[PDB]
């Protein structure tokens, strides 16, 4: 937090096209800033 | 509400008329030792029987109609059986959210009546609420116990406003 | 006792013309506040006096554009563009600036014939 | 807006007491300070009463004074003059007006119109 | 005698960020300088506030488009305020604020304020009106209209004024004034604070909290309030632009600081941004 308060978030072992239907470019997704991995949608 | 005065709560715990003095909150005993941010004294009369009713974690549903009490209630019910003190039907003692002190303004009202050759039971019986606020504030009303003087730098058992301990102060 | 006295008691007059009338006074009309004050009625025949102003500066509502406040000296003046008929009844003229509100006998208008 | 409102007329005798109305409508009464004035017809003037902003009270006439009092009522907003010994002077439509202070939300400073708003007025008649 | 002057035309709704603004004082004394964790419902940081006109300043003068419309109460108000002359110096609260459900008033007087419940019946414009009182006497409303009548006014209290203009204000400084309306349980709840501001109109960054000023207990459920000005006839309502910003709470503002002397100089929102509910959730700010 000294160093900027720019965070990313992980939503672990679930699919991008699950995570905006999610109730819970922060909510709503994002086509750009949007990554897949084996341990989750970033 | 009650405030700006000095409580005796021995005398009225003393009078043998209260047929019902139990406190769900605290012990009547430990009351005169203890003092109380606010008091707040609710009176009606209800049939005799809501009395089971009309108790922390009790539903009943004229009780329910009329007056619920809060899931947790630190504070007293003085209920008796107030014929002798009712004895005269009155068509005024008239049995018409739950949220603590429910209020209320064909039609809603409804009738009722009691004689004294009417059975016992049905007859009225009195029931008196002091809801005891303890907002860890200045308390107005306190106990009948007189202070003592103030003591320092010295380790001594002290009382403030009813809370208690051991230390220097 | 400021002496108020309107010289004409009647103004017959032609349709088309200034006209206005003198309010003298024995004693000057400047008020304490440091601005003077002046007043005229207007009374329609078998109608009350309707205030044409009640101060100069500032005339009364419902003052037609003809009466604007004009003068010399103690006399006053009620200049007029186009006179209109309706003008044809007693006139009186007030000053507001001391207590006592002494006024004039009053002027009466009328139409030429 | 500003209107006022007067009785109709008296029938009075010398040296007898008559009692005379004025209301101030459009601007309340409390808005302005009513000045008792009486004329005769088509006459100047006469400064019978006078309710004073700086005094608070009616003030009569060097002329006809020691003639003239006052019954006013708040809750019914009635005001009436009692003045005695009514003249041709007198018999006349009596017009009362009221000098009001007008000032913005301080009170920088206090107008006086003097005679701001008039009305019907009251008629007079004294017989032997 | 209830007269109505006001228009009949809404006003361009207008937003403004909060900026942290809506944190008050819980409960007793926390010395500790270090976080305390509470679930309390408050206004969220950085969401958008209306901004009301009471009387509609458009054009060459606002005193042609007077407005006050009525606006939910909902759980709790944060009402704030910047007016010079105090128009505003009431309030109503109610269900339906019509001669039913006990309805609930309070007024402020110039030196006094009165809370009451008296089941009123609003006239249809809720206004005061003042008057000036003929000899030696200044101007002072003869009688309150902000309501046809009291009914038995079941609860009554006086005390001294909630607003106060004793502070002496310059061009550069205006006074700024924060309530927080709340009823909870039977007691209805009054959080103010009043400091002066003079960066912007609108409210600028920084943090304070809130005292509380009374805790009234009163039984009456509030689901609509109108704020209630005391209209001055300026014979004829008048106002210095004076506007009034209206908040609804929402259940969500945990975390609170504290420094030596005991004032929360800072706070969080667990649920406003991600960095600060892991904030909350390791319960340290850094
Ligand atoms: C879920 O994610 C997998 C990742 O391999 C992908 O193949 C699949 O299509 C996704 N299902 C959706 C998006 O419904
Ligand atoms: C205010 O914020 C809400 C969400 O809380 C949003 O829907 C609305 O459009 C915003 N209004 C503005 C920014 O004027
Ligand atoms: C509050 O505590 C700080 C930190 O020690 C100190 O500088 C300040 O003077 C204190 N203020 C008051 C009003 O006690």
């Amino acid at each position: 937090t000294n160093t900027s308060n720019q965070v990313a978030v992980l939503y672990q072992d679930v699919n991008c096209t699950e995570v905006p239907v999610a109730i819970h470019w922060r909510v709503y997704s994002t086509g750009s800033n949007v990554f897949q991995t084996r341990a989750g949608c970033l | 509400r009650i405030s700006n005065c000095v409580a005796d709560y021995s005398v009225l715990y003393n009078s043998a008329s209260f047929s019902t003095f139990k406190c769900y909150g605290v012990s009547p005993t430990k009351l005169n030792d203890l003092c109380f941010t606010n008091v707040y004294a609710d009176s009606f009369v209800i049939r005799g029987d809501e009395v089971r009713q009309i108790a922390p974690g009790q539903t009943g549903k004229i009780a329910d109609y009329n007056y619920k009490l809060p899931d947790d209630f630190t504070g007293c019910v003085i209920a008796w059986n107030s014929n002798n003190l009712d004895s005269k039907g009155n068509y005024n003692y008239l049995y018409r959210n739950l949220k603590p002190f429910e209020r209320d303004i064909y039609f809603p009202l409804q009738s009722y009546g009691f004689q004294p050759t009417n059975g016992v039971g049905y007859q009225p019986y009195r029931v008196v609420v002091l809801s005891f606020e303890l907002l860890h504030a200045p308390a107005t009303v306190c106990g009948p116990k007189k202070s003592t003087n103030l003591v320092k730098n010295k380790c001594v058992n002290f009382n403030f406003n009813g809370l208690t301990g051991t230390g220097v102060l | 006792d400021i002496v108020m006295t309107q010289t004409p008691l009647s103004s017959p007059v032609t349709l088309g013309q200034p006209a206005s009338i003198s309010c003298r006074s024995s004693q000057s009309l400047v008020h304490s506040d440091g601005n003077t004050y002046l007043s005229w009625l207007q009374q329609r025949p078998g109608q009350p006096p309707r205030l044409l102003i009640y101060k100069i500066s500032n005339r009364f509502s419902g003052v037609p554009d003809r009466f604007s406040g004009s003068g010399a000296g103690t006399d006053f003046t009620l200049k007029i563009s186009r006179v209109e008929a309706e003008d044809v009844g007693v006139y009186y003229c007030m000053q507001v600036t001391q207590f006592p509100y002494t006024f004039g006998q009053g002027t009466k208008l009328e139409i030429k014939r | 807006q500003v209107r006022v409102v007067q009785s109709g007329a008296e029938v009075k005798n010398p040296g007898a007491s008559v009692k005379v109305s004025c209301k101030v409508s459009g601007y309340t009464l409390t808005e302005l300070s009513i000045h008792w004035v009486r004329q005769a017809p088509g006459n100047g003037l006469e400064w019978m009463g006078g309710f004073d902003p700086e005094d608070g009270e009616t003030i009569y006439a060097q002329k006809f004074q020691g003639r003239v009092t006052m019954t006013e009522d708040t809750s019914t907003d009635t005001a009436y003059m009692e003045l005695s010994s009514l003249r041709s002077d007198d018999t006349a439509v009596y017009y009362c007006a009221t000098a009001g202070a007008i000032t913005g939300t301080p009170r920088n400073f206090y107008y006086y119109y003097g005679m701001d708003v008039w009305g019907q007025g009251t008629t007079v008649t004294v017989s032997s | 005698q209830c007269v109505n002057l006001t228009t009949r035309t809404q006003l361009p709704p207008a937003y403004t960020n909060s900026f942290t603004r809506g944190v008050y004082y819980p409960d007793k004394v926390f010395r500790s300088s270090v976080l305390h964790s509470t679930q309390d419902l408050f206004l969220p940081f950085f969401s958008n506030v209306t901004w009301f006109h009471a009387i509609h300043v458009s054009g060459t003068n606002g005193t042609k488009r007077f407005d006050n419309p009525v606006l939910p109460f909902n759980d709790g108000v944060y009402f704030a305020s910047t007016e010079k002359s105090n128009i505003i110096r009431g309030w109503i609260f109610g269900t339906t604020l019509d001669s039913k459900t006990q309805s609930l008033l309070i007024v402020n007087n110039a030196t006094n304020v009165v809370i009451k419940v008296c089941e009123f019946q609003f006239c249809n414009d809720p206004f005061l009106g003042v008057y000036y009182h003929k000899n030696n006497k200044s101007w002072m409303e003869s009688e309150f209209r902000v309501y046809s009548s009291a009914n038995n006014c079941t609860f009554e209290y006086v005390s001294q004024p909630f607003l106060m203009d004793l502070e002496g204000k310059q061009g550069n400084f205006k006074n700024l004034r924060e309530f927080v309306f709340k009823n909870i349980d039977g007691y209805f709840k009054i959080y103010s604070k009043h400091t002066p501001i003079n960066l912007v109109r609108d409210l600028p960054q920084g943090f304070s909290a809130l005292e509380p000023l009374v805790d009234l207990p009163i039984g009456i459920n509030i689901t609509r309030f109108q704020t209630l000005l005391a209209l001055h006839r300026s014979y004829g309502w008048t106002a210095g632009a004076a506007a009034y910003y209206v908040g609804y709470l929402q259940p969500r503002t945990f975390l609170l600081k504290y420094n030596e002397n005991g004032t929360i100089t800072d706070a969080v929102d667990c649920a406003l941004d991600p960095l600060s509910e892991t904030k909350c959730t390791l319960k340290s700010f850094t």
